[PDB]
RNA sequence: AAGCGGAGAGGUA
């Protein structure tokens, strides 16, 4: 209901989500952006917001 | 080597630094991920060790912390796990 | 003309006009 | 800003307002020339934003009816020879005859040398009738233009759309200090000068008895004596400076309705918005890529294009509740270094010279002694000047204040202003750019006796937008700037069979005018072009086709095609970088919600819009998207934070939740709904705020003042 | 074959200001970089003498008027901006100029010091009538090439100061000439012909030395190589 | 790289400023840097040249009606208040110099400056991701200098000849530094065809096969060429192993040549080449002589004698109207037909009397601007115009811009020229809204994983044959069938496997499977996808932006719809 | 309803795309069914 | 008068017949009253010796083609243009190349008179191969710059003499950039980038010594007229 | 240590 409430006719679907009782995931791009967190895409996907870096162990020997 | 030697930002060129990764969006955390270890390493030396390490490649005179972190993934001395 | 002390600015124009401005 | 854009906000026809249209929901009917505009409405000059055909202005010879409607003057002709009768006719009248084109060959008896003319039949269609049923005629061209557009030589070679952009470009040029006359114009300048207002006109003959640079005292020839004042360097609207200076002398003889004093834009009476420069087309180095302009270093030196620009501040003083306001020059705990120009009343003193952060009028407010605080007013961030002259008015002395107040002062900050990078130029035909370069004298392309150019244009623009006046009037300004005398010997050529006497011969630096619709012909410019007076030796720089031969200024090589060369008439438009450049760190930010305020009066951020946001998402940038959205613009304790991390050189901490999600959550509950954040597993989160650190670190400022010590 | 003959310098005076200066034999290719390197030189780096500020006694800054005068104070400043003086002095020298009662000010009434000269004696600067008076002082100093006004709040100095514009240069128009020898058998060689006019205040043989050391001093920096 | 002023730089770097400030005992608090950087002390403008070494900034100019319209450039202090563009950049940013304004803004974290410094470098972003065509390319002034330099004309000085009898061929010489040495001197042109002796150029295709063969080691290889000195200068810009291509600059063949580079060669090699392009295009284009003049502004020979002629049948017609034979609109329509042709015949009088070396001619010929309508326009005759109803008017407009319109000639041209005035100001509203609604549709599709292992797919038509029995590529085939991968292996004649399965259809595969006498195709399209969220990046194809496969996680939903949406302002009805 | 969603997407494809072409303005066709794509998502039903 | 900043003057090594040259920091505009200059001066200035006039025995009436050798006449001048030659004596000296039988014949072989200096011996000038004999006589003389062909100047002695270019230049090639600097808060100074190649006779660093010799002797002239001028001076290195 | 919200009009790309 946030998206569907900030693209266009307000109103009628705070109405209609008030009446059926409804829940947002927030799971898209507009509802990461409204409450400030990372979008679900590019560099914010659990795969390249996890990576481990540490420096080998052979350089770190060397030096 | 079909190029002149790059100026400033453009070194170490990208074609390169993307033969050791899989894609450009893990280039990105990799280096930040890295440059965040220098300088936290740099600003807590006063005080007792820390269990963090670098830099590993020899720093120029006012070297962004970044551009070092870049030189250490070009020369092939980091290893990274994707999530 | 038609101004006491106007410059002197010649005029390629060929027509004539009846009315001023 | 000047006279011409005064005369013309006057004589405006104004489609909107009560009773009338809507801005938004006007449509593409009524924004459309009709062809019973002709003699009443300027179909050229028009807005070129929202606003395009909703606002005209009214054309030279209409009137208005008693009724509202407007009328127009016609020559009647009958049978077929065209008297000297003038009508006055409405549109109603005009749709019923034959009206024939204004430049038709009468042969100096009446009847018109061809049997076949152009004429606009009953619906406003136009066609090609046999000379023997008009019944009407136009009493003269430039009948259906305004008298902005009545002020543009060579106006049948351009495009309507160049037309326009010109025609509404010449309202925006700014008074200079030295304001000389065209060499090449239109015969409209003397009457849009008298009419605006801005001169002095003498209302009987008499003899001027004496001159200064404040008065003129004139003796008439009944013995009565009047004195003219003159307002010297006096704050415009807009900022400009209005001035007035006599062009009379002590013992000469003036009439009724000669001109005695010019004004701001003025020269002997004549319109003058800009300055005659030599110009070469051509291009230079890619430093004249895409509409930009290269300029010399002499317009900087000799104060060419220079313009006095005057802004003024004001300050109150309130009986506030806990005591009274005052004026004064105790400003609490200051050194006695700022002190040093007011002089007693802590007011500055005329002749200083101020800058950004000093103090004007020095104010003390009551805390509710050991409550006196420092209001005072102080120049704002980007000005500076020498102070001009100081008003003040009183409560003591009958002076009408409102209530609350009891002392007034107003002081008056100008300035000199130069030209630079990022000002922008224009010319009469549309041709409009920024200053791309300013380069020294020394390295600018030079004829073959040494003079430079003073500006350079580009080639690439002139073909494809179809305005070729400016090569015609550059080559018009080369033939009336140096002179020519065609060889009469053996009788007349035949291509100067039309030219009137009096335009044979002609001194260097004369002046020549081409009206609007009828002026030289192609074929007396190819004719002028040939006979053109040497210069100080027997050399003539410019050949038969108007092009040169110019030398290179950093190789010394001579370029190997020859460039036309000429004289052209530029004007000096109000858009000013030194207005329009902007930065900000940290400043105030809005009550309601925590965001940057919006401006440049006051410290403003960057609005970042939505179309900002899909180009960032579509880049895939998710880190510079959050860092943007939080804690640059609205997470109250992020912000601080921030800039502690900066300063100490640690690293940026992680963002938090924005006060405007809060805010909209607040509305939703006060909407009665009834809005909850969840967990994983329920549990409501409270959402509530926590116990913070309060300590101030860092002991400074975060911005919003900037630092007072 | 390898040309001999080493070029030489020749001076033709036409009046007192316009000279012309003939150089040859010279290289099939010089000539015009040669005489592009002199009027670069000439015409940006020559050292003369200014007026920096003035100051009227009535007066207060720059955009005010003074009793009995035809112009204000803005206007007689743009006429003393074309004044030609020459110095010689290592310091500033103050000069003066004082007038009363109805006529003409011109540039013939200024008394300069031991050291000062005033060149050009008849210019306009204002007209005085029967309640009018002027006193002026005038301050000059030597430089070179072009320098903006100098803020009255850098130097100290009174409120009444006007600080001014200052064009140090004393050269005004500067051109040449090549004429080329292409004749067979590979004899060729360039004469160049140099036409310099200056401007009253400096003799254009004089400017033309100057322009030498310059560049002279300044080539020089290559042939210590060895 | 891009110009800041001093003062702009001064206020974004305040923090970082202080910071060293303090670091170097230049300052004993935070507070007195803060008054030092404040009042612009004598003291900050050394430290602030060394704090803005490789920290980009972010420049940005509204509208932003695609993805290149935020960008990430290199910051260097000027002396000014302006901030300077790179030229090549203002097609992606459609910003001219006429008063235009630009909003620059500062990142801050490491991940915020990797971001800026990796994805939004100004000179990894050429291709558009919609098209494939190359933006930062020569334009304007570059293509005149360009197509000046290497153009070749007869006759010339210093050309070569064939002479025999008594003397040796005269004018072939043995390396490029003796051709610009004997140009220097004014012995030879430019633009003259010579023969010239050629060693660190590689040659074209068919000579490395006649002479070499295997393999031409260039480095020290020297061979003979027929050429002008301006195609040497010019092929010494392009990469080392690039074959010679001695051709004249169109605009199409230099779009040919970068695509080509983009194609063929790193990313890094092509950003070098283009601007050492634009340098040599803004040099020669200076000293093309290209300049506007009424005498070159010519004529057609005979056009009042074609009016002429052309009057009698119109005044038939009226005539014929007269005696009643014709209604209205016949007549009307019989004009408009008559005075139709008459436009035609003046334009290729015209056409058919400018030289070829007309300042002109060539800017419309080299595809700098413009078109030929428009110098028709010009220097032949304006035409029919159009009512305000849309409709023509009988009567045409028979003088042009070089002899002046009349009064009611100037009065009737109008009516159309402020029509589209008022519609462009219309049309931007409603591009805006479809663009607005198209971007708010799709924001769901993700790239999510690699492959999702179907089978179906969509049916590609990929050129049509001939009853002949020649095979006609498709005339639209870039834009339906490039950039995408296969589904099915391709058969021919139930014999080999030309392209096999999950291959990218490039020009090589193209054309091998053309030359085998098969059309249709089957490829695996986006429609019919069988990955539960978002899609996959093989179903999807290549990347239009980089000329690789699509990477996991990309946004490609909001691209789409963005490149949808983006070229709807020059829509007209 | 008569040849089933393949033609309508066919349809849909090509009669944007001839408007497009038609002033020359080159745009591939996997820009267009990521949106046609959204266009064909749910369905009705009949009886439960 | 003084700069207060004395412009200094650096080397780079490229190669042994390639080097690039740094001047810097010079007063806004002096960066190319300096460069084009010193380029021409250094093209058209330095002493030299080059091939003037060459002839070969059986070719009288048509140059096409020779007996023998398996090239034609072109690519023996081609080949004979490329001939660093240092000379001494003022007038032209004549030189001969004799080579019989199969093999390969270059600039070893042609037998320099006292005086007369080849710098390049192991340079391919023909290969015979068809056992025929070649015979081939060169004039040598000293000038300067680049000189076409001059056309038969005795006309009535010689029948089978065949003009050529002359290179006399030691330096081949002379490019020269110019870009912005930093003194202080002004960012308009100039920084003069020279690059200059040259032949195997002189080196780069002796050339750029020897246009530096010819051009204070130039504006020495100018400089006579008036012993005291104030001009600019630097002062001490 | 202390404020900054609405309505209307004109312009720039
Ligand atoms: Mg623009
Ligand atoms: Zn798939």
């Amino acid at each position: 209901w946030l998206s569907a409430a900030s693209f266009q006719e307000t109103t009628r679907v705070l109405t209609d989500a008030a009446i059926n009782c409804r829940s947002d995931k927030l799971n898209g791009l507009k509802e990461n952006v409204i409450i400030g967190k990372l979008i679900p895409a590019g560099t914010g996907i659990n795969r390249y917001r996890n990576i481990a870096v540490q420096p080998t162990e052979e350089a770190r020997a060397a030096a | 080597g079909g190029y002149d030697t790059p100026l400033g930002i453009t070194n170490p060129p990208i074609d390169e630094l993307l033969d050791r990764v899989s894609s450009k969006y893990a280039l990105v955390i990799y280096a930040a991920k890295r440059a965040r270890q220098i300088n936290d390493y740099y600003n807590q030396l006063g005080e007792g060790i820390l269990e963090y390490v670098g830099p590993l490649v020899e720093p120029g005179l006012q070297e962004k912390p970044l551009s070092i972190a870049l030189r250490e993934i070009h020369a092939d001395l980091l290893e990274h796990t994707e999530g | 003309n038609s101004v006491p002390g106007a410059p002197n600015r010649v005029s390629f124009a060929k027509l004539r006009e009846p009315l001023e401005v | 800003n000047n006279p011409l854009s005064g005369l013309t906000h006057k004589r405006r026809l104004s489609a909107l307002g009560p009773g009338g249209l809507s801005r938004e929901r006007a449509g593409l009917e009524v924004r459309d020339v009709h062809p019973s505009h002709y003699g009443r409405m300027c179909p050229i000059e028009t807005p070129e934003g929202p606003n395009i055909g909703l606002i005209g202005s009214l054309s030279v010879y209409a009137r208005v009816n008693p009724f509202g409607f407007i009328e127009t003057p016609y020559r009647k002709v009958v049978d077929g020879v065209v008297s000297d009768e003038i009508v006055y006719l409405t549109a109603d009248e005009e749709d019923r005859h034959v009206v024939a084109q204004a430049n038709s060959p009468i042969d100096a008896d009446g009847r018109f040398v061809e049997p076949r003319v152009l004429v606009r039949r009953k619906a406003g269609e136009v066609e090609y009738v046999p000379s023997s049923e008009v019944d009407y005629m136009d009493v003269s061209p430039r009948q259906m233009v305004s008298v902005a557009t009545a002020m543009i030589p060579f106006l049948e070679h351009d495009d309507a759309n160049r037309a326009l952009m010109g025609a509404n470009m010449q309202r925006q040029a700014v008074p200079l200090v030295r304001s000389e006359a065209p060499l090449v114009g239109t015969g409209m300048e003397l009457r849009a000068a008298i009419d605006a207002g801005d001169v002095v006109v003498a209302e009987e003959s008499g003899v001027i008895e004496e001159v200064s640079a404040d008065y003129i005292t004139v003796m008439h020839d009944n013995g009565t004596r009047r004195t003219y004042r003159m307002r010297k360097f006096a704050r415009s609207n807009h900022g400009t400076c209005a001035n007035q200076c006599p062009i009379v002398d002590a013992g000469d003889r003036v009439e009724a309705g000669q001109v005695i004093a010019d004004g701001p834009c003025t020269d002997d009476g004549e319109m003058a918005l800009g300055k005659n420069l030599l110009v070469a087309i051509m291009p230079w180095e890619g430093h004249n890529y895409e509409d930009a302009i290269i300029l010399s270093n002499r317009l900087v030196e000799e104060d060419v294009l220079t313009s006095i620009h005057i802004e003024e501040h004001e300050i109150d003083a309130r009986d506030t509740k806990l005591g009274a306001e005052e004026i004064t020059r105790d400003i609490p705990n200051i050194s006695d270094e700022v002190l040093a120009d007011l002089d007693e009343r802590g007011i500055v003193r005329i002749g200083a010279e101020v800058r950004d952060g000093d103090i004007l009028v020095g104010k003390v407010t009551p805390k509710g002694a050991r409550e006196v605080r420092d209001t005072s007013l102080k120049v704002p961030h980007g000005e500076s000047g020498k102070v001009i002259g100081i008003r003040v008015f009183s409560r003591e002395d009958e002076d009408e204040l409102p209530a609350g107040v009891n002392e007034l002062v107003r002081v008056y900050v100008a300035q000199k202003r130069k030209i630079s990078d990022g000002d922008k130029l224009a010319g009469r035909h549309g041709n409009k750019g920024v200053i791309g370069k300013i380069l020294p004298v020394e390295d600018m392309p030079f004829l073959a006796d040494g003079t430079p150019v003073d500006i350079i244009l580009n080639t690439h623009g002139v073909p494809r937008r179809m305005n070729i006046g400016q090569i015609l009037e550059t080559h018009l300004g080369w033939c009336a700037h140096s002179g020519w005398k065609v060889d009469a010997a053996k009788g007349v050529p035949d291509w100067a069979a039309r030219l009137p006497d009096e335009l044979l011969e002609a001194q260097p630096n004369a002046i020549v005018s081409t009206p609007v619709f009828d002026g030289a012909q192609e074929a007396e410019l190819q004719g002028l072009l040939s006979c053109t007076l040497p210069n100080r030796d027997g050399d003539v720089l410019v050949d038969a086709d108007g092009k040169a031969m110019l030398f290179d200024g950093r190789s010394g090589e001579p370029f190997p095609y020859p460039v036309t060369v000429g004289y052209m008439y530029i004007m000096k438009l109000h858009h000013l970088v030194d207005d329009k450049i902007h930065a900000r760190s940290t400043g105030p930010y809005s009550m309601i919600t925590q965001q940057p305020l919006g401006g440049k009066a006051q410290f403003g951020g960057q609005r970042f819009g939505e179309m900002e946001c899909w180009a960032m998402q579509a880049y895939g940038a998710a880190y510079t998207l959050q860092e943007l959205l939080t804690i640059k613009s609205d997470d109250t304790v992020g912000r601080v934070k921030v800039y502690e991390a900066i300063v100490k050189g640690e690293n940026i901490p992680e963002p938090g939740i924005p006060e405007s999600f809060k805010v909209l959550l607040k509305e939703l509950q006060s909407l009665c709904l009834n809005v909850e954040v969840l967990s994983s597993d329920g549990a409501a989160i409270e959402l509530r705020e926590g116990e913070d650190e309060d300590l101030e670190r860092a002991a400074a400022n975060l911005g919003i003042n900037l630092s007072r010590n | 074959m390898l040309i001999s003959q080493r070029p030489t310098l020749s001076e033709d005076v036409l009046t007192d200001n316009r000279s012309q200066f003939v150089i040859e034999p010279l290289e099939p290719g010089f000539g015009y970089t040669l005489g592009n390197s002199l009027r670069r030189t000439l015409l940006s780096s020559i050292p003369g003498a200014a007026v920096t500020s003035i100051r009227i006694d009535g007066v207060l800054h720059e955009f005010t008027t003074v009793p009995g005068v035809k112009e204000d104070v803005t206007e007689i400043i743009l006429n003393l901006k074309s004044l030609v003086v020459s110095s010689e002095e290592d310091e500033p020298v103050t000069m003066y100029l004082r007038k009363q009662g109805p006529g003409e000010v011109t540039a013939g009434d200024i008394v300069p010091p031991a050291g000062v000269t005033v060149h050009n004696p008849g210019m306009h600067i204002a007209t005085l009538n029967d309640k009018g008076k002027l006193e002026v002082e005038l301050v000059v100093e030597r430089g070179r090439g072009y320098v903006p006004a100098v803020q009255n709040r850098a130097s100290g100095a009174e409120i009444g100061r006007i600080p001014v514009d200052s064009i140090y240069s004393p050269v005004l128009k500067v051109t040449y000439k090549v004429d080329a020898t292409r004749v067979e058998q590979r004899t060729d060689f360039d004469k160049l012909i140099l036409d310099v006019e200056t401007k009253n205040s400096i003799s254009p043989r004089d400017a033309l030395a100057s322009a030498g050391k310059t560049l002279v001093e300044l080539f020089g920096l290559a042939r210590e190589l060895n | 790289q891009c110009g800041l002023p001093k003062l702009m730089a001064l206020e974004l770097f305040k923090p970082f400023v202080m910071k060293r400030l303090v670091d170097l005992n230049h300052a004993q608090n935070i507070k007195s840097a803060k008054r030092m950087v404040e009042r612009q002390r004598p003291q900050v403008w050394d430290v602030l040249e060394e704090v803005i070494a490789e920290h980009p900034v972010l420049l940005n100019r509204a509208p932003t009606l695609h993805r290149l319209g935020i960008q990430a450039f290199e910051p260097m202090l000027v002396e000014g208040k302006a901030i300077q563009l790179h030229p090549l950049v203002c097609e992606a940013f459609n910003a001219d110099f006429d008063g235009d304004q630009m909003a620059v803004h500062l990142p801050l974290s490491a991940e915020a400056q990797a971001e800026a410094r990796i994805l939004m470098l100004s000179s990894n972003n050429i291709l558009s991701p919609a098209s494939g065509r190359p933006l930062a390319m020569p334009r304007l002034d570059m293509v005149t200098g360009l197509y000046y330099l290497t153009t070749e004309v007869p006759g010339d000085t210093g050309e070569y000849q064939p002479a025999s009898g008594d003397h040796p061929e005269t004018g072939v010489y043995s390396s490029p530094a003796e051709a610009i040495m004997a140009a220097d001197r004014g012995v030879l042109s430019v633009r003259a065809k010579i023969k010239v002796r050629l060693t660190q150029l590689r040659p074209p295709v068919e000579i490395e096969a006649e002479l070499f063969g295997h393999s031409g080691w260039q480095p020290g290889d020297a061979w003979m060429a027929e050429t002008t000195l301006g195609r040497v200068m010019f092929n010494e810009l392009l990469p080392l192993g690039y074959p010679f291509v001695n051709k004249q600059m169109h605009k199409k063949v230099q779009a040919a040549i970068i695509n080509d580079l983009a194609e063929r060669y790193p990313m890094i090699v092509v950003a070098q080449t283009v601007d050492k392009l634009k340098d040599a295009g803004f040099y020669w284009a200076t000293r093309s002589g290209v300049t506007v003049s009424m005498a070159d502004v010519l004529v057609p020979p005979r056009k009042k004698e074609i009016l002429d002629h052309y009057e009698e049948r119109a005044d038939k017609v009226e005539k014929q109207f007269q005696r009643g034979a014709l209604n209205h609109d016949e007549r009307n329509e019989a004009l408009v037909e008559i005075w139709k042709e008459a436009t035609d015949e003046v334009g290729q009088a015209l056409r058919e009397h400018y030289p070829d070396d007309n300042p002109i001619i060539t800017i419309v010929d080299s595809g700098a601007t413009g078109n030929f309508t428009q110098t028709r326009t010009l220097a032949g005759m304006k035409g029919l115009v159009t009512n305000p109803k849309g409709e023509f008017i009988p009567r045409p407009v028979k003088s042009s811009f070089r002899e002046g319109l009349t009064v009611l000639e100037y009065f009737i041209n109008t009516h159309g020229a402020r029509k589209g005035l008022a519609d462009t100001a219309l049309r931007t509203a409603d591009s805006g809204y479809l663009t607005r609604r198209l971007v708010d549709v799709s924001q769901d599709v993700i790239v999510r994983e690699h492959d999702c292992q179907t089978e179906r797919g969509i049916v590609v038509e990929l050129a049509e044959r001939a009853p002949d029995g020649t095979l006609i590529r498709d005339p639209y085939i870039e834009t339906s069938a490039y950039a995408r991968t296969l589904g099915t292996d391709a058969v021919d004649e139930a014999g080999n496997v030309i392209v096999e399965r999950g291959q990218d259809l490039g020009d090589p595969e193209i054309d091998a499977l053309l030359a085998a006498g098969i059309t249709q195709v089957k490829v695996r399209s986006v429609l019919t996808c069988a990955t539960s969220t978002g899609v996959c990046a093989t179903c999807y194809g290549r990347s239009m932006a980089t000329g690789k496969l699509v990477d996991i996680g990309e946004a490609v939903g909001i691209v789409a719809a963005q490149s949808i949406g983006e070229p709807g302002t020059q829509l007209t009805m | 309803r008569v040849q089933g969603p393949r033609e309508v997407q066919i349809h849909l494809v090509r009669e944007v795309q001839e408007v497009y072409r038609a002033q020359g303005v080159s745009i591939h066709d996997k820009h267009i069914e990521v949106i046609v794509r959204q266009m064909l998502r749910r369905v009705t039903i009949i009886d439960s």
